């Protein structure tokens, strides 16, 4: 199947350079374009340009002429987006998307890479349990969760039981506090009967600070 | 550069109803070669955009027949008949007829459904957190509609102002409801000065407010 897998989130200082990758698989790499699209937080999608891997030629929209470059490693079926002289306006998610030139459209997209431009140093989160709301002997539904506190920048990932628990999970948008750091909770509702017989673990990953935590949430 | 204008910016629609989203260009999207390179994408909350329609009216592989595109020249329409909960998200038109390709501004499709009451839960601070010097008390409102809800914090029966933060999820893909967290953050010192912690929730699905609380150390 066609797949485009982008590199992980990046924190960079103003004036620095970042290079984002997009590993393509499942098709003849050189026969389709690679487009790059910007999405600043809460904003609409913006087409930046594309590179033609068959000829090596790049084409940019007017806003993206100058500090932006597209590169290819054809042997590795990988496309790159490089941004020089980073500015705060550059903080956004960047998507690669395959261009199917037979209809002039982008068909398959990557998952996006978040780039934060900032003078501040990364800060990893503290993870705390939100303990099950009821006991195993009572009825109905219990909620439990994990509070992911005080980190910078976005994003963190949260999964439950290594991805095996998906149903009933709500991971809230991050919110800033007056310290200038983010926090969020992830919660899940489960049958309270299963509290004495099932373990619940939240797996938190903050890539910019290299923090990976697994927190057992017990009643 | 041509301008793509999408209207409305937000579209509320009931399940089973038809949604119509308009895309208008300042210049004709018909290429000298006879083709019209106007496409549509949907980006659901949290996700990559997904290809929906190419060249005005053609559904991409796997897109349901309830999605259809029409229009010509400068005016285009995406219609979603029989709207479903999973159709939630932001729809974008995109032209590549003229250099350089451009997206419209997006239309957020919102689902209207019946009022639904929150289930409410409260969580004390963990001992792990307390030993670090802070206390966060978390109030969860789960699976309610509409989005408007009032959450008030009371500490030993005193209403609290300014020490809490709320976060709301996007509408759920399956049942179109919201969930909300309200977090009260105190120093461990202040937390330990008081016994009863409560959050009181007012919502149109509730005939009177619901309070959840706990006594600390209990």
């Amino acid at each position: 199947q066609v797949q485009l897998v982008q590199s992980g989130p990046e924190l960079k200082k103003p004036g620095e350079t970042v290079k984002i990758s997009c590993k393509a698989s499942g098709y003849m790499f050189t026969n389709y374009g690679m487009n790059w699209v910007k999405q600043a937080p809460g904003k609409a999608l913006k087409w930046m340009g594309w590179i033609n891997p068959y000829t090596g030629e790049s084409t940019f929209a007017d806003d993206f002429k100058g500090r932006f470059a597209f590169f290819l490693e054809t042997s590795a079926t990988t496309a790159y987006l490089q941004i020089n002289n980073l500015k705060n306006e550059d903080t956004a998610t960047y998507f690669c998307a395959r261009g199917t030139t037979i209809v002039w459209a982008m068909d398959y997209w990557g998952q996006g890479t978040s780039v934060t431009v900032s003078s501040a140093s990364t800060k990893g989160p503290s993870v705390f349990p939100l303990a099950p709301s009821s006991k195993s002997t009572s009825g109905g539904t219990a909620a439990l969760g994990c509070l992911v506190k005080d980190y910078f920048p976005e994003p963190v990932t949260v999964s439950w039981n290594s991805g095996a628990l998906t149903s009933g999970v709500h991971t809230f948008p991050a919110v800033l506090q007056s310290s200038g750091l983010y926090s969020l909770s992830s919660v899940v509702t489960v049958p309270s009967s299963s509290l004495g017989t099932q373990t619940y673990i939240c797996n938190v990953n903050h890539k910019p600070s290299n923090t990976k935590v697994d927190k057992k949430v017990e009643p | 550069e041509l301008v793509m204008t999408q209207t409305p910016l937000s579209l509320p629609v009931s399940l089973g109803d038809q949604a119509s989203i308009s895309c208008r260009s300042s210049q004709s999207l018909v290429h000298s070669n006879g083709n019209t390179y106007l496409h549509w994408y949907l980006q659901k909350p949290g996700q990559s955009p997904k290809f929906l329609i190419y060249k005005v009216s053609n559904r991409f592989s796997g897109v349901p027949d309830r999605f259809s595109g029409s229009g010509s020249g400068t005016d285009f329409i995406l219609k979603i008949s029989r709207v479903e909960a999973e159709d939630l998200g932001v729809y974008f038109c995109f032209q590549s007829t003229h250099f350089f390709p451009t997206f419209g501004g997006g239309t957020k499709l919102e689902i209207k459904r019946t009022v639904a009451a929150p289930s409410v839960f409260i969580f004390p601070p963990s001992d792990e957190q307390l030993k670090s010097g802070t206390a966060s008390v978390v109030c969860l409102l789960n699976n309610f509609y509409p989005r408007e809800a009032k959450v008030q914090w009371k500490v030993d029966n005193a209403l609290q102002s300014g020490n809490s933060q709320e976060s709301v999820t996007e509408q759920d893909s399956k049942d179109s409801t919201y969930s909300l967290s309200s977090t009260l953050t105190l120093s461990k010192a202040d937390y330990e000065k008081h016994k009863v912690y409560a959050c009181e929730v007012t919502h149109q699905g509730l005939s009177s407010p619901v309070t959840k609380s706990f006594n600390r150390g209990e």
